[PDB]
RNA sequence: AAGGCGGCCCCCUGGACGAAGACUGACGCUCAGGUGCGAAAGCGUGGGGAGCAAACAGGAUUAGAUACCCUGGUAGUCCACGCCGUAAACGAUGUCGACUUGGAGGUUGUGCCCUUGAGGCGUGGCUUCCGGAGCUAACGCGUUAAGUCGACCGCCUGGGGA
């Protein structure tokens, strides 16, 4: 996420724009996922469980 | 002593600590401050307030060079990601750009085992 | 019909950071999302498209 | 206060100047259900405060009260095992109640000859913002600006 | 085929499926014994070694703590050529064939129709969720059967001992 602060735009709006760009790019989510090792069996188990949850 | 005016706000936000380094545009360090070095330990070290004071101590340590405008570079997760940028603007700096530079491997090294707590 | 040389069309299916946009967002067909990803990767290698938003 | 949503008991005004705010103040100072001796201390303190500050008995109270009145305070909350202090904007009614409570408590902690003298010298210290009561609003402020991130 | 297989490019190569005819003329199904393949760990020889990490060392926690947590870290994890032949090797469901109401998707062929920068109507292969009869001890299964039948094989016969 690369955010460029615009003319006559407050700091509060620029930071909120950055926080949304990080949320869109999944910055904190990709760091949470890579922090610790996950077994192929575990990531396959998670993918199956999420696919079942995506049925309402 | 010298004159820069246009700088770079390099902030290393880890889960345990926040290291704030003010550098020039080329990547040469001018002054730094950390949450751990600002009189905060363990429980209080890993707080956005300890990161706010780290941005404040860093601002006092670089105003002899005389910086007016600086572009922010955010690395890592944890607290002090946004509280450092907030403390830099309130200190008396014009934020040029806010960029996330968190390292993301294209699936490289095997991370350490999950902590069984 | 899809080609790595057509960096014009290719730029519509990649994000601000250079990441390939998933089929769920773009609404493309399964067969052609695979054809796209190959072309984006072919164009990335040939420095016709970037890998990351750093360089 | 789990299910029942209650209001607030409207107390009778001050028998001297007809002020509801002073009636809250006399009650805050009041101990052992002795209202007679409680207003006697509040009036003697106001009589010695206005005389030694240039009249306006109601206005001299308001000058001392404006300095102790807090704007923001922290609220204790336990999210995930950890106790986070969330800064919350205090309502105008409680703004005055905290201001009055700290004046009474700081005057009680004083070493003067009488409670009327202790109260008057506490209101005099608050009017010029240099006492125990104004420092309680100061400590509450430093606590709020610190946890400003968790707002 | 199972084990398993994921950046990109080429070379060598196996299988599957569709459309249209032509050709062979029961050449088929199953398979004890036999043969081959077969995750990870482990073994042998020589390489390689960034990260991770059995063992081991140190710091903590605890009543103890040969653990969980932290700082390190050797084999190993990687490559070549051999070996080993096991897993909750699982759909805990042997293979092949025929027959039996339906609904909503996903994926991959193909015939047709339109002025199409998409859809409309069919017809194959695979796949997911739901469900009818029937089946089942129940849970559930339900044209990808655990339904209705047939061919052949493997296997079970109370728990522990094993
Ligand atoms: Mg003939
Ligand atoms: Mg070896
Ligand atoms: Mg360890
Ligand atoms: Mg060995
Ligand atoms: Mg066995
Ligand atoms: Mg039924
Ligand atoms: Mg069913
Ligand atoms: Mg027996």
């Amino acid at each position: 996420p690369v955010i460029k602060v615009r003319e006559n735009e407050p700091f509060d709006v620029a930071l909120r724009r950055f926080k949304r760009s990080c949320e869109k790019a999944g910055v904190l989510a990709e760091v949470r996922r890579r922090e610790f090792y996950e077994k192929p069996t575990t990531e396959r188990k998670r993918a199956k469980a999420s696919a079942v949850k995506r049925h309402a | 002593r010298k004159q820069v005016s246009d700088g770079v706000a390099h902030i290393h936000a880890s889960f345990n600590n926040t290291i704030v380094t003010i550098t020039d545009r080329q990547g040469n360090a001018l002054g730094w401050a950390t949450a751990g070095g600002s009189g905060f330990r363990g429980s209080r070290k890993s707080t956005p307030f300890a990161a706010q004071v780290a941005a404040e101590r860093c601002a006092d340590a670089v105003k002899e060079y005389g910086i007016k405008n600086l572009e922010v570079m955010v690395k890592g997760p944890g607290p002090g990601r946004e509280s450092t940028i907030r403390a830099l603007n309130a200190a008396g700096f014009r934020i040029t750009n806010i960029t996330d530079v968190t390292p993301i491997p294209h699936n490289g090294c095997r991370p350490p085992k999950k902590r069984r707590v | 019909e899809i080609d790595y040389k057509d960096i014009a069309t290719l730029k519509n299916y990649i994000t601000e950071s250079g990441k390939i946009v998933p089929s769920r967002i773009t609404g493309t067909r399964a067969k052609y999302q695979r054809q796209l990803a190959r072309a984006i990767k072919r164009a990335r290698y040939l420095s016709l498209l970037p890998y990351t938003d750093r360089h | 206060p789990r299910r029942r949503v209650i209001g607030q008991r409207k107390i009778l005004p001050d028998p001297k100047f007809g002020s509801e705010l002073l009636a809250k103040f006399v009650n805050i100072l009041m101990v052992d259900g002795k209202k007679s001796t409680a207003e006697s201390i509040v009036y003697s303190a106001l009589e010695t405060l206005a005389q030694r500050s240039g009249k306006s008995e109601l206005e001299a109270f308001e000058v001392a009260l404006e300095n102790v009145r807090p704007t923001v305070e922290v609220k204790s909350r336990r999210v995930g095992g950890s106790t986070y202090q969330v800064p919350v904007e205090v309502r105008p009614v409680r703004r005055n109640a905290l201001a009055m409570r700290w004046i009474v408590e700081a005057a009680r902690k004083r070493g003067d000859k009488s409670m009327a003298l202790r109260l008057a010298n506490e209101l005099s210290d608050a009017a010029e913002n240099k006492g125990t009561a104004v420092k309680k609003r100061e400590d509450v402020h430093r606590m709020a600006e610190a946890n400003k991130a968790f707002a």
